[PDB]
């Protein structure tokens, strides 16, 4: 079939009538990025030749290329920790979280470290944890997975308990539900809002955090882009040692069958042309590993950019931290990779009114300090943008610039004096 | 270690900052050779209670560096005179 | 022994078994005059880009 | 080691240079690896042999110095590209992205030309010597629940004032740094206390 | 052996000039001369 781009969404659009939402929805969305790969390091020298002495005397003919390839092994595997250094190590407090979960109804206990386990990570880290499945040697990686636990589970105590204030200095403590009105503030949505519906955001970001760890535990293309990262390291390490079984045009692809069939005067050439097609091998390898080292740095730099702009601060940015206004974000730890839950607000049940630019009064025009002007049909009122909360228009949330004779669309409505 | 044997390193029970990485949490320093599990950071716990806030009383301007490469030195190789002369 | 250069006046002082002197990349920057034994500097001759 | 990257940079590209050069003296596989020893010695039948084997071998040489050249090339633009951006949006103005333009509350930034590089001195705001305060979300007063403004409400034991949230500075609750929502009986933790008019 | 270093096209003390330029329109002008005048 001729593919569609979605669903058609003609927008009623007026020059005197807004849509105003009443209601919102608390929306949590994973985002899955990679941080480091597999640090692989290869002896040049026993892939191209093994234990053969001659083969090595052969070798030392083509010079220092084997340097170069462990060279450039050596800086991708540093190149990795310095990733994970850069994605997770952003905190020189280790901070905790207290020992009561009172946080006003919010609750954090799928993404807290659990007690209970040995490896000391959350619920939604464990099933993270659970869904992801000749020279050569895999070198370990500098932070193990217990202390990358142990740097999302500071984050996660300092962005609870103390805020974004221990993003840019020490971490000055705050209750929970005055953090949320201090977000709230920050994407436009007045305090009152937050504490007057306190309970129902509350209860909304519970049921999406048990939501991301039931579609997490329900999918299992989730974590693909971790998956695909170790498939293509897995499957160029495969190709890497097929390669050995090709003899490149020689007798045969083994060296010792060689130096025990023929005289050194033509074991020398079949010999050279093993080197050489192992020689073009790895070279084939180490480039294609530099170009994923490079994919791979890129990553964990937007990585590195969105635990310090979403999880480290409320974040401006549209979509940079999720769909919609951005509230705050969670990091969890993941096998290469970290995992940031972004808790965002979606306005839902807009409402039709009709509005006005101006209200003209006692031959002055007023504009809003802060709303917009509505009018559900008979009476006019003033209400904040990202949510319905009519307001009498007084002198205290308006302003006065001019008179009514220029303003396009300004219109007769009495403005109360307190 | 999980990274392997270290033989000429006395391991010690102390955590201290990473100044040469050995691997799997492991760190090697100078002061004979010391190896130690690395120190993440050191440790606080903020006061958190439902009711009671931390506000500044002071501020402290700080300047910090931040150094970013833009350029290469820039090198051309005549392909022909390399290869042949 | 054939080149290409100029050949200047050396302040390297040759040990008697040694008659030619090579750079990194194995040319022969140095050489000895068999018939009057002093030591000659060999600059490649110069070469700019167009 | 303050200027260890642009120094990186530098070693690395004089040893690509260094290694690049080193890669003539190997013969790889041939008699010499002097050009005109092989002219000089052998027929041209089989000195296009030796000749052969020594073009492979400065070939491919080479072909790998440019490979890692573009490499670094990429990584050098992108964080040229990261540089421009920092001197867009922390010396070309204010930005309110965590930790892009420094450690703190950003206020502006210096530029400074480094060899091949560039050095930001960010100049951002730390708070410092905190205090503790009891703190309320909203002030209840003649059945009504009163918000902050702009500030926050805090209380050094037996008073209560408002101040702005990143300095400490006490005012009195007054109805021109607060505002009126609903009554007290819904927001959870109202407190209260009197409400001061002008 | 065929190996040439170009010189970079802005010089060190015209990247100073720039740099200098910067300093000068953050320092009298704030932020209004990234934006236009
Ligand atoms: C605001 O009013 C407009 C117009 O009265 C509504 O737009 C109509 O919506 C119905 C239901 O989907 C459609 O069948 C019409 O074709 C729409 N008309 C136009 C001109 O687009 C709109 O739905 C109202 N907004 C809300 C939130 O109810
Ligand atoms: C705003 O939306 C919330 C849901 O996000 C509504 O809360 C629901 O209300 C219905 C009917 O009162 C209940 O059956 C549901 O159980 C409630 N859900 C939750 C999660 O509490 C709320 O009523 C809406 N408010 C307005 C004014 O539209
Ligand atoms: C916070 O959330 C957790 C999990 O969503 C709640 O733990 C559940 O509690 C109910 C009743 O006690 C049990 O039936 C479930 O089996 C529990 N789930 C898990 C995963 O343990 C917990 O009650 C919530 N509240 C607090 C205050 O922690
Ligand atoms: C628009 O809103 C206003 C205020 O919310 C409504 O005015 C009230 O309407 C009810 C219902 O008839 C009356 O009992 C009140 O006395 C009215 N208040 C005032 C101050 O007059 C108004 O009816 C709404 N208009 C529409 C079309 O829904
Ligand atoms: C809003 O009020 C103004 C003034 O009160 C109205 O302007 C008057 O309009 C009548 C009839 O068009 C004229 O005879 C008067 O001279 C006007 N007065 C002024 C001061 O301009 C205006 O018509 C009102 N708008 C609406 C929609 O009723
Ligand atoms: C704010 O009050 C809390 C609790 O009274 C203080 O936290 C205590 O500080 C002492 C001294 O360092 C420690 O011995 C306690 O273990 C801390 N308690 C907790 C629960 O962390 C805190 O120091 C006060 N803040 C300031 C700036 O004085
Ligand atoms: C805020 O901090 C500054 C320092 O950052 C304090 O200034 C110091 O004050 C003491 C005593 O008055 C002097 O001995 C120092 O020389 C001052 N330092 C500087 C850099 O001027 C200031 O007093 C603090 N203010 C408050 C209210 O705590
Ligand atoms: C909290 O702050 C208020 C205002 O700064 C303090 O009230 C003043 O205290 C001084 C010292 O006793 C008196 O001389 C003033 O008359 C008080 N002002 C008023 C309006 O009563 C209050 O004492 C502070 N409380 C604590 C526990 O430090
Ligand atoms: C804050 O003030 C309100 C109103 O003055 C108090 O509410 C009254 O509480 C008493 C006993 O608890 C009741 O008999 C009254 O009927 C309540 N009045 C109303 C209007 O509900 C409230 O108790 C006060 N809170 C504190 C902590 O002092
Ligand atoms: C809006 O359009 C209608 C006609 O569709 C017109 O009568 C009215 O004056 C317009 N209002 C404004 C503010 O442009
Ligand atoms: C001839 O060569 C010898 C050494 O090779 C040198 O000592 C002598 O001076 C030379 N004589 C002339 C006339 O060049
Ligand atoms: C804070 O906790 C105390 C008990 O520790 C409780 O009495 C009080 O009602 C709580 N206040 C709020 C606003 O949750």
């Amino acid at each position: 079939y001729t593919m569609s781009l979605g669903a058609e969404n003609s927008v009623a659009y007026s020059n005197n009538s807004i849509a105003i939402p009443t209601n919102f929805t608390i929306s949590v969305t994973t985002e899955i990025l990679p941080v480091s790969m597999t640090k692989t390091s290869v002896d040049c020298t026993m892939y191209i030749c093994g234990d053969s002495t001659e083969c090595s005397n052969l070798l030392l003919q083509y010079g220092s290329f084997c340097t170069q390839l462990n060279r450039a092994l050596t800086g991708i595997a540093v190149e990795q920790d310095k990733n994970t250094q850069e994605v997770f190590a952003q905190v020189k407090q280790i901070y905790k979280t207290p020992p009561i979960k009172d946080f006003g109804g919010f609750n954090f206990s799928q993404i807290l470290p659990d007690p209970s386990k040995p490896s000391k990570r959350s619920p939604i880290e464990d099933l993270l944890f659970n869904k992801v499945t000749n020279g050569l040697t895999v070198l370990p990686p500098l932070l193990t997975d217990e202390m990358i636990a142990q740097y999302t589970s500071a984050l996660l105590a300092g962005t609870i308990t103390s805020g974004w204030t221990f993003g840019a200095g020490p971490a000055l403590q705050i209750p929970f539900p005055m953090q949320m009105a201090y977000r709230f503030n920050g994407i436009g949505v007045t305090q009152n809002v937050l504490y007057e519906n306190q309970k129902l955001i509350a209860n909304q970001f519970n049921s999406a955090i048990g939501k991301i760890q039931d579609s997490l535990s329900s999918t299992p293309s989730a974590l693909g882009k971790l998956q695909d990262v170790v498939n293509q390291n897995a499957q160029a390490l495969n190709t890497l040692v097929k390669q050995l079984s090709s003899n490149f045009g020689a007798i045969s692809s083994v060296l010792n069958d060689i130096l025990s069939r023929l005289d050194p005067p033509e074991a020398e050439v079949q010999i050279d042309r093993l080197i050489t097609g192992r020689l073009q091998s790895l070279q084939t390898y180490v480039t294609q590993q530099l170009i994923r080292a490079a994919e791979i740095r890129a990553s964990a730099n937007l990585a590195a950019t969105k635990m310090s702009e979403c999880v480290l601060g409320q974040s401006k940015r549209v979509d940079f931290c999720g769909k919609g206004y951005h509230l705050m974000s969670f990091p969890q730890s993941a096998p290469h990779g970290v995992v940031f839950l972004h808790v965002t607000y979606v306005p839902a049940q807009e409402k039709n009114f009709t509005t006005a630019p101006a209200i003209c009064h006692d031959g002055k025009a007023h504009f809003p300090r802060e709303g917009v002007f509505v009018s559900n049909g008979t009476h006019w009122f003033v209400t904040q943008r990202n949510f319905y909360e009519p307001q009498i228009i007084t002198t205290d949330n308006t302003f006065v610039s001019g008179n009514c004779d220029v303003v396009i669309g300004i219109v007769n409505n009495t403005v109360y004096d307190p | 270690t999980r990274a392997g044997c270290l033989i000429g390193a006395e391991h010690v029970n102390n955590s201290y900052e990473c100044d040469i990485p050995i691997g799997a949490g492991i760190c090697a320093s100078y002061q004979s050779i010391i190896a130690y599990t690395m120190s993440l950071g050191a440790e606080n716990s903020v006061a958190y209670s439902n009711n009671s806030i931390a506000i500044p009383t002071n501020f402290t301007i700080s300047v910090t560096t931040e150094i970013l490469p833009v350029s290469m030195t820039k090198t051309s190789v005549d392909c022909t005179m390399y290869i042949c002369g | 022994l054939t080149g290409t250069g100029v050949l200047t006046e050396s302040n390297k002082k040759f040990l008697p078994f040694q008659q030619f002197g090579r750079d990194i990349a194995d040319t022969t920057d140095a050489v000895r005059d068999p018939q009057t034994l002093e030591i000659l500097d060999i600059t490649p001759c110069s070469f700019g880009g167009v």
